């Protein structure tokens, strides 16, 4: 019921990125596709809330492990591919519409921890070229993905 | 709109692409119709600079030509390439991993904006290059028609013959080239060049390419005039190359040590096109 009249509902996603200019990739449970974490927000809580809780229970950092460099000005929404389309649940969840935070990783590797969940929804990360997402990210997303990569570089590119 | 810009290096004209932050695909009919002057926007060849396909590479290019098919000469474009992605601000640093149809480089963006390239070793043995001689030697003897001649011979990567001209413009390279360039010596032929010594750390030269005569730029050739002059004792291991073309700079440290060749990218213009 966060489900927004069109049928998107909304949801948070995190670039982390190091001193280096990678960015953090994240292996979905139980699969081999690879994404940047994103999560729902729940009722009654903001973007950053949602974002800082998303990225406790899957990544397994702390508020003081990053800080936020950057955030997207408006939604990007993107579509599920029809075939993805739980169309018996009511209300039906056509896409997501999505806030994006970039987020240095201000704490050394060790404090990532894909198992604070029992119920994880990533089982291991490594760090990629920051374009390299825009490229291995599944297709329905990539368009967000682009737009996403494209705001955030300026930021990323000015970390010497 | 796609954006697009052109460039200059090596004395080409790409057209180059950023298709990492905007969405296009680029098959054989929409290069063709990018190639027509009229209909779209007129190249030498085009370049598109893609996300990378490996994680510990910064990005991938590849080169089309005006056919629509695509290129894989080593090295091509790799200044523009460089140069391009730090005026466009898909990258900030000077030391740029990228793979193309050809393997994989690490191109340097030097403080004055040129693109430092590592070529590889040299290469003077003679199966290697592949030339018909019992051993290496820093000079070597060739009968051409009437004339004899002293040459040097290197592969880098492919085979070159280099003779020292007293000038450049007072050159038989419309004669010379051709009988050196099918030679019996040369079983895979050779690129010929005619290297006039200025100073130990300047040379001008022309080069009569493997079966294609004189072209404006080829670097590689460059890169072997310079080898075969420093391997010769006749060289500093820093030498400025003029071509037709434009300039090269060339270094190499001698044997055991990769030869390194740089060269400048002009941005020529930026532009937009519907498709
Ligand atoms: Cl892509
Ligand atoms: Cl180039």
């Amino acid at each position: 019921s966060m489900i927004d009249d069109d049928g998107y509902r909304p949801n948070v996603g995190i670039v982390i990125c190091n001193r280096q200019g990678q960015v953090m990739w994240a292996r979905r449970f139980g699969q081999h596709s690879w994404q940047f974490p994103q999560g729902g927000i729940n009722p009654g809580e903001s973007a950053e809330q949602a974002m800082y809780r998303e990225l406790f229970e899957e990544v397994g950092l702390s508020r003081k492990d990053v800080r936020i460099l950057a955030s997207t000005r408006n939604w990007l929404r993107y579509k599920l591919p029809k075939r993805l389309v739980r169309w018996d649940t009511k209300p039906v969840c056509i896409g997501q519409k999505q806030k994006w935070f970039l987020l240095q990783l201000v704490s050394g590797d060790a404090e990532i921890n894909m198992q604070t969940s029992s119920t994880p929804e990533f089982d291991g990360w490594r760090w990629v070229s920051y374009w390299y997402p825009v490229r291995q990210v599944v297709s329905f997303k990539r368009d967000v993905y682009r737009r996403v990569m494209k705001e955030f570089a300026s930021v990323v590119m000015s970390l010497q | 709109s796609m954006q697009f810009s052109k460039m200059h290096g090596l004395g080409n004209d790409f057209m180059v692409v950023d298709a990492v932050t905007q969405n296009v695909f680029f098959s054989p009919e929409l290069i063709r119709r990018l190639a027509d002057r009229h209909l779209g926007v007129g190249f030498d060849q085009l370049l598109v600079v893609e996300p990378p396909y490996d994680p510990e590479l910064d990005f991938h290019y590849r080169i089309f030509n005006a056919d629509g098919s695509e290129v894989a000469q080593c090295g091509n474009g790799a200044r523009c390439f460089a140069r391009f992605v730090r005026l466009k601000g898909l990258t900030n640093k000077r030391d740029i991993r990228v793979s193309t149809a050809n393997g994989r480089m690490v191109l340097t963006v030097t403080d004055d904006d040129l693109v430092r390239v590592n070529m590889g070793e040299p290469n003077f043995e003679p199966s290697a290059v592949p030339f018909r001689a019992n051993k290496a030697e820093k000079t070597y003897i060739m009968r051409a028609a009437e004339q004899t001649i002293l040459c040097g011979v290197v592969s880098m990567g492919n085979p070159h013959c280099v003779i020292q001209v007293d000038d450049v413009d007072t050159a038989a390279v419309e004669t010379l080239g051709p009988v050196l360039e099918s030679h019996e010596r040369f079983p895979e032929r050779a690129n010929i060049g005619f290297m006039q010594v200025v100073k130990r750390e300047h040379i001008r030269l022309r080069v009569y390419e493997r079966g294609a005569g004189e072209t404006q730029a080829c670097g590689s050739g460059a890169c072997a005039a310079v080898a075969v002059g420093i391997q010769q004792g006749l060289l500093a291991e820093e030498v400025r190359v003029e071509l037709p073309g434009g300039r090269l700079d060339i270094a190499w440290k001698g044997p055991g040590h990769p030869l390194y060749m740089t060269g400048p990218a002009v941005h020529v213009y930026d532009g937009f096109i519907h498709l």
